[PDB]
């Protein structure tokens, strides 16, 4: 109405936006010009930068991460019973975009968390859908959802169990000799 | 079809 307009703290990065004190904090979390953290699971990489610098950062500092071409692929997590915290990471290239496919194992019983993350903006993320499948002897568990923008992260997603979640007992129904195959399918909508 | 990536664990 008539409050004092205090501008965004990312205005010095091109955020030509000025708003009141009551809605400043809530813009800056969902701002386009906010910096992106490293999408890799775990806190080991403390990197930060822009969306355009992410792919470079991944390619330069994370050469170990493999990229498969295809809207429909198989993500084979190997040695799934190695005790302690364990991460699996890969990327999927489809629809002119890169997606990050993560499987986390968190330790009394151990639980698996599997999620897909668009390397792009939030609004870009809403155009897509992903599907994760585990397949066994007359058994099939399937999670489907909208991929998260790396701008959001998976921390709160994983904390809210807002993804494919399953314990090690399930794992054993779908795995052969410490190998779990996750049929990942990305699609548009 | 479905190509297969053999991803290894990071601990
Ligand atoms: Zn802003
Ligand atoms: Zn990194």
């Amino acid at each position: 109405a008539n409050s004092v307009l205090f501008p965004c703290k990312y205005a010095s990065s091109g955020c030509e936006i000025t708003l009141p004190h009551t809605e400043k904090a809530d813009h800056e979390e969902l701002c386009e010009f906010r910096p992106y953290s490293c999408p890799c699971p775990g806190a080991s990489c403390k990197w930060q930068g822009s969306l355009d610098a992410v792919m470079p950062h991944l390619m330069h500092q994370h050469k170990s991460i493999t990229t498969l071409q295809g809207e429909d692929i198989v993500f084979l997590a190997t040695d799934i019973n190695l005790p302690g915290a364990v991460d699996w990471v890969m990327m999927q290239s489809c629809f002119g975009f890169h997606f990050m496919l993560v499987l986390e194992k968190q330790e009394g019983h151990q639980q698996f968390f599997a999620i897909v993350q668009l390397i792009g903006t939030r609004k870009q993320a809403e155009n897509f859908a992903y599907r994760l499948e585990l397949n066994g002897h007359r058994r099939r568990l399937t999670w489907e959802a909208t991929p998260r923008s790396i701008h959001e992260g998976i921390a709160t997603a994983i904390m809210n169990s807002d993804c494919l979640v399953f314990d090690t007992s399930i794992a054993q129904l779908f795995a052969e000799n410490g190998n779990l195959g996750i049929n990942v399918t990305i699609s548009m909508c | 079809l479905r190509p297969v990536a053999m991803v290894r664990p990071t601990v």
